[PDB]
């Protein structure tokens, strides 16, 4: 069988302004096999209220998956999507950056 | 565009001595899902994904959820094939996955149509253009050929092909027509940030763009800087649009001399864009 690590992208719907409602997005994808676990993060605690899509697949047959939360940005809070699959060591964190 | 397309794609996993493989298929039109099944579901049944396949009646979703509750049967016993073609123990997970659909071209006519799928994520059966032919990746595949050649599995898929899947994707393009007849062009901008005193990263932002397809591309005085470009994949808005951005490390005395070039069927011309200071 083939394996493949998945990239991951955290990010939000719309352009992050404090106090202005908006999504939280982890996109997940490149990956191979499909099992995988993705969480949100704030502050390094699990979110609720976090959805993700219908597996699906890319033209290369590896899978991608987005997970999303609605939220509200401030100056206070960090997030933070953590991602594991069999490719990995073991659970990878990746801070959500504002300006990628 | 011209051309616009529909496809399924199932993924079927296998969960040896843990109940019966798991089996998802979700459906698009171009860039936009439509439809789901997933077989651990609560009631296992094809359902809408998108608010314009809402008008389709009990009938049609008791028609689809047959029909995939029938490939998913068939997919199980692929698997046990398969494992006992590759002499693959019986303890182990595997994936099959499946890709079908039609290219529907400007004039109704079809541009091309497609079956294939891929075992443990590599290439394994493909129909050809032709739709009366296949294309074997090994000789696990060339068996499953030959069973397919014996129960004129081509002449199946050329008829549903060249027939029912035009027809149903020409009335979800009516039907979600103001969702699947856009093309909605990317904003875009450049941004600028220093690594240090004396150079930056220019990253040129393409955000709220459908269709999916886009190219951007960092050119330093005309010459392309893809070997020094980190260009993330396309992602998703979670809105029906889509986001990309490339980025280039450059000296700031040279930062004019770099230029984005963004493509999307949306825009009327291909834009060129300069970090605007
Ligand atoms: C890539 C998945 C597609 C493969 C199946 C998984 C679920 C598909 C759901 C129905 C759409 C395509 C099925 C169309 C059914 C159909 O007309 O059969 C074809 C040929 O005629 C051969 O029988
Ligand atoms: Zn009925």
């Amino acid at each position: 069988a083939i394996q493949r690590t998945p990239k991951i992208q955290v990010y939000s719907r719309h352009p992050p302004e404090n106090g202005k409602p908006n999504f939280l997005n982890c996109y997940v994808s490149g990956f191979h096999p499909s099992d995988i676990e993705v969480d949100l993060l704030k502050n390094g605690e699990k979110m609720g209220k976090v959805e993700h899509s219908d597996l699906s697949f890319s033209k290369d047959w590896s899978f991608y998956l987005l997970y999303y939360t609605e939220f509200t940005p401030n100056e206070k809070d960090e997030y933070a999507c953590r991602v594991n699959h069999v490719t990995l060591s073991g659970p990878r964190t990746v801070k959500w950056d504002r300006d990628m | 565009a011209g051309s616009h397309s529909m496809r399924y794609f199932s993924t079927t996993v296998s969960r040896p001595g843990r109940g019966e493989p798991r089996f998802i298929v979700v459906g698009y039109v171009d860039d936009t899902q439509f439809v789901r099944f997933d077989s651990d579901a609560a009631s296992p049944k094809m359902e809408p994904r998108a608010p314009w396949m809402e008008q389709e009646g009990p009938e049609y979703w008791e028609e689809q959820t047959r029909r995939v509750k029938d490939a998913a049967q068939t997919f199980r016993v692929s698997l046990g094939n398969l494992r006992g073609y590759y002499n693959q123990s019986e303890a182990g997970s595997h994936t099959l996955q499946t890709m079908s659909g039609c290219d529907l071209g400007p004039d109704g006519r079809l541009l091309r149509g497609y079956y294939q799928q891929a075992y443990d994520g590599r290439d394994y059966i493909a129909l050809n253009e032709d739709l009366r032919s296949w294309t074997a990746a090994d000789e696990a595949a060339q068996n499953t050929q030959r069973k397919w050649e014996a129960a004129g599995v081509a002449e199946q898929w050329r008829a549903y092909l060249e027939g029912e899947c035009l027809e149903s994707l020409r009335r979800y393009l009516e039907n979600g027509k103001e969702t699947l007849q856009r093309a909605e062009p990317p904003k875009t901008h450049v941004t600028h940030h220093p690594v240090s005193d004396h150079e930056a990263t220019l990253r040129c932002w393409a955000l709220g763009f459908y269709p999916a397809e886009i190219t951007l591309t960092w050119q330093r005085d005309g010459e392309d800087q893809t070997q020094d470009t980190e260009l993330v994949e396309t992602r998703p808005g979670g809105d029906g649009t889509f986001q990309k951005w490339g980025a280039v490390v450059v000296p700031s005395g040279e930062e004019q001399r770099y230029t984005c070039h963004v493509q999307h069927e949306g825009l009327p011309e291909p834009l060129t864009l300069r970090w605007e200071p």
